[PDB]
């Protein structure tokens, strides 16, 4: 499913509302390593509603845990993820993620 | 609807098909005119440009040897708009000699245009540019990476393949000043005299052993300053490792000094050892030249100059350039799945 | 008098010919109207241009000048050409009713059975068989101005006039009898509740300030592109009579075709048929927010545009539409449970009206003549030019009434 494993946590006392909007950098890969895409590619932050489904259910299950200032590893299994339909162009059917978010700031 | 922001260019969208690319010298000054503006060309001029270059590479040794006043570099990665700046900050190439190291193509979105215009001016000037092979120039690590889809979508597939057929016949050793020995990679222990690296053969894919697949894999220890030839590695998993006693070693059995380097990123773009105690001069130096490495790193180039016995290095800065998708997508396969999605809810929501 | 008579007539060969070729013009031009019922009208338009020159004004030169010098080396052959436009055209309009028939009956049959590689071959079957039995006596001379005993008037009536003025009545009987009921058959009657339940108006008039009203509605981010889409009267709100078609839109019994020419519609902006590099950044930009920079959006829809225009003029159409995106499985994703196509009633109320005024017109003469036939007569004999003359208009109001029709309408004003 979605699991946390913590890289360099920092403070805690903030977590994210039911329905506020986040503000993240991450840099997208693969299970072997190869990279695809990237917040810092452009410079633009992302941004997304959360507790809407505009976002894969990994993410709205996972970000949640995190708190203002964290960067973690996530890991996206297929169901959460994008599924056996995939996505055409990028993703082949069946394929693990590994994110590299870091939440920056709360609005 | 003719134009919603106007502060942008527009890219040229005529391919030049022998018209003034051709005079037997190719023109240059044009080919800087329309590639930096995201132009095309035809096929069939692709093609020439290639394998006449293909052609001019096929005759050369196995070991080069250049004169004294040379130029080193780095390796590339396919970033256009820092090669223009680093042909600024160096010579124009008809008054220096230059020496190029490391990869042309992988791991950026200007892979074709970088090899394209090199290899035109390589035809233009036949003895006062030389060119190194590296990793990155095989069938299963381009096939890995975004290079077919490159050639696939800017071009035919019959670029590609004779861009294969080109590359499998470049030299690998490049010795200078009868002093130096510039190698993309490392040396081996399986390797010991020079005479030995002018026998084998480099008109193939590299194997998975030996010296070919040695060379310009190793690495060089990160442990220096330690206790006591091929402990393998760890990072690549398919080469060695070399000691400080192994370079010593090398470097007193056969009269040279140092081997340059063109594989480890830094963030001050070159980084000397420890200098060797026979002769003072230092005995490894690594060289990177791409600015900006994967845009994360945020890191300084560098550029090596060698004259009149005075070795002095060269720093650089960074260049922008424009935007693509990940992967080549079109806004059409961008959007589609999306527009689905959105309109399905939304009648699923109105009609109950 | 002479030359105000005159008038009408040249007027008249001027306007036939004009109507009878501006609806060729169009089917010829568009590539989107090129429907399987989209030939069998043009064969129309065609046997109303050779009446529409050879036959009508030769008959007028007969009008006062009391002699035809054409003579009787063909003079007798105008006989036939005239009596190969009403027999052929009977014989079309007849086909065009019955198969709207097995379509609308059973929409699958029609819509897999036959191709269009079929049809010119039954409008070529048609026409000359019918100039098969004009000609038998137009040469036989079994009988300028027409007459013959009794015979041939007899054959005549009992064959292209009489016998087609019976089939062709019958079966658009049918096709209304059983196409009313599929417009209220328990199921058209729901969203007549769900429409009813819905408009806080209560004047049959779903504005968009009335959707945007719904609870979880109010953040799609494209919900004007459809309702526009949706909005095909042009006056900026939704009505019921074309609210079903709207939804039957989207079922699991459509094909390919409309589902992706829908998928074409969101980008397109003004209904012109070309998407441009404005639209393409407006429909864009508004989807995706403010997570990328503009010049890099603008950026990238010039590449996507120069890599896919294949004609030079420096736009993208459907069938570029089609080259690009073909491929990707879009069909699969737009599906919601609703269970009615209602396309085959789109266009039966304009393929409808002409089996009516071809049939208004032209009985009165067929029946007058029999009439004439018989032993009685009136001092009505110069009514064979007073009425048989109804009928050359008929075939200059058969282009005139398809101008009601979208696609038609768009070339019509273009
Ligand atoms: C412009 C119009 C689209 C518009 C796109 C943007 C705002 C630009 C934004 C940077 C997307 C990137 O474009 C370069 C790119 O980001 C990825 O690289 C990526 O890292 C990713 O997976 N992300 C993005 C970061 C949040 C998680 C996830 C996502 O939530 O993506 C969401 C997503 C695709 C939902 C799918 C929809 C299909 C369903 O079937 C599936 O349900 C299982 C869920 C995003 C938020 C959608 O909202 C897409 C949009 O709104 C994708 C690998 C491919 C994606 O391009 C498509």
């Amino acid at each position: 499913g979605v699991q946390v494993e913590t890289i360099s946590p920092g403070d805690g006392r903030t977590f994210p509302k039911r329905g506020q909007t986040c503000v993240v950098h991450y840099t997208g890969m693969l299970e072997d390593g190869k990279k695809f895409d990237s917040s810092r590619d452009r410079n633009k932050p992302f941004k997304f509603m959360l507790g809407k489904q505009e976002v894969i259910r990994g993410w709205e299950e996972g970000v949640a845990q995190m708190s203002v200032g964290q960067r973690a590893k996530l890991t996206i299994s297929p169901d959460y993820a994008y599924g056996a339909t995939g996505h055409p162009g990028i993703i082949p059917p069946h394929a693990t993620l590994v994110f590299d978010v870091e939440l920056l700031k709360l609005e | 609807t003719d134009r919603v922001v106007k502060a942008v260019p527009f890219p040229p969208s005529h391919r030049l098909t022998a018209k003034e690319v051709f005079d037997g010298k190719p023109r240059v000054d044009i080919l800087k005119a329309h590639l930096m503006k995201e132009g095309r060309l035809e096929e069939s001029v692709a093609l020439r440009i290639i394998t006449e270059g293909a052609s001019i590479l096929r005759q050369e040794k196995n070991l080069l040897d250049i004169d004294a006043p040379v130029t080193v570099c780095g390796d590339i990665h396919g970033q256009f708009f820092d090669l223009m700046k680093l042909f600024e900050v160096g010579g124009s190439p008809a008054n220096t000699r230059y020496l190029f190291l490391g990869d042309y193509v992988d791991r950026g979105y200007f892979s074709i245009e970088c090899v394209l215009y090199l290899w035109a001016l390589k035809i233009l000037y036949p003895k006062t540019l030389f060119l190194l092979r590296g990793n990155h120039e095989c069938r299963h690590l381009t096939e890995y990476f975004t290079f077919k889809q490159e050639c696939k979508i800017k071009y035919s597939e019959r670029v590609y393949d004779a861009c294969m057929d080109a590359f499998d016949c470049l030299p690998l050793a490049a010795l200078m000043n009868q002093q130096f020995l510039c190698v993309h990679g490392g040396l081996s222990p399986e390797i010991n005299t020079l005479d030995d690296i002018r026998k084998l053969d480099r008109f193939k894919e590299p194997p998975a052993y030996g010296p070919m697949c040695d060379i310009l894999w190793s690495d060089p220890l990160e442990d220096f300053g330690n206790e006591k030839h091929f402990t393998h590695n760890t990072v690549r998993g398919c080469s060695y490792f070399y000691s400080y006693p192994a370079v010593c070693d090398f470097l007193q059995h056969n009269n040279l000094l140092s081997i340059l380097r063109a594989h480890e990123a830094q963030d001050a773009g070159y980084r000397m050892y420890r200098k060797s105690q026979t002769t003072g001069f230092p005995s490894l130096i690594t060289i990177f030249s791409a600015p900006n490495y994967l845009d994360v790193y945020n890191n300084k180039a560098a550029v090596l100059k060698y004259e009149n016995n005075v070795m002095n290095i060269r720093q650089f800065n960074c260049s922008p350039h424009p935007y693509w998708l990940p992967n080549f997508m079109d806004v059409f396969t961008w959007s589609l799945p999306f527009v689905g999605e959105k309109v399905t809810e939304m009648l699923v929501n109105v009609l109950n | 008098w002479v030359v105000g008579m005159g008038i009408v007539m040249s007027l008249i060969v001027l306007a036939i010919v004009f109507g009878n070729v501006l609806v060729i013009t169009a089917i010829a031009k568009f590539e989107r109207l090129q429907t399987v019922t989209n030939y069998f009208i043009t064969s129309l338009a065609c046997a109303d241009l050779v009446m529409g020159l050879a036959v009508v004004p030769f008959g007028a030169a007969h009008i006062l000048m009391k002699m035809w010098t054409f003579g009787n080396f063909w003079c007798e052959f105008w006989t036939s050409i005239d009596v190969l436009c009403v027999t052929a055209s009977i014989e079309t309009l007849c086909v065009i009713a019955v198969d709207r028939y097995f379509a609308i009956t059973s929409p699958f049959k029609y819509q897999s059975l036959l191709t269009k590689n079929k049809a010119r071959v039954i409008i070529l079957m048609v026409w000359i068989v019918s100039g098969l039995t004009s000609f038998l006596p137009i040469q036989m001379h079994w009988y300028c101005d027409f007459f013959t005993n009794q015979a041939y008037a007899i054959a005549s009536s009992i064959v292209s006039f009489y016998v087609p003025l019976v089939i062709m009545v019958f079966v658009y009987s049918r096709v209304f009898q059983e196409a009313k009921r599929q417009l209220d058959a328990d199921e058209i009657k729901r969203l007549g509740k769900r429409f009813k339940k819905l408009d806080l108006d209560n004047s049959g008039s779903l504005s968009v300030e009335e959707f945007m009203s719904l609870p979880e509605l109010q953040q799609n981010p494209l919900v004007q592109r459809v309702i526009d889409i949706f909005d095909t009267d042009g006056n900026g709100e939704v009505d019921f009579k074309e609210f079903i078609e709207g939804v039957s839109q989207f079922s699991v019994k459509g094909d390919k075709e409309q589902k992706l020419r829908f998928a074409f519609r969101i980008y397109d902006m003004d209904k012109d048929g070309y998407i441009s590099n404005g639209e393409l950044f407006q429909v864009l930009k508004m989807m995706v927010g403010n997570n990328l920079k503009d010049t890099q959006l603008q950026q990238i829809v010039d590449k996507t545009i120069i890599n896919a225009d294949k004609d030079g003029d420096g736009r993208i159409s459907f069938e570029e539409f089609c080259a690009v995106v073909g491929g990707l499985d879009i069909h699969k994703k737009m599906v919601v449970d609703v269970k009615f196509c209602l396309k085959e009633h789109k266009a039966l109320k304009t393929l409808g009206i002409i089996m009516g005024t071809f049939t208004l017109c032209w009985l009165p003469f067929f029946i007058v003549n029999i009439v004439h036939v018989i032993q009685d007569n009136l001092i009505r004999k110069e009514v064979y030019i007073l009425l048989n003359w109804i009928g050359y208009v008929n075939s200059g109001f058969n282009p005139l009434i398809y101008c009601r029709s979208p696609d038609f309408r768009i070339a019509f004003q273009e």
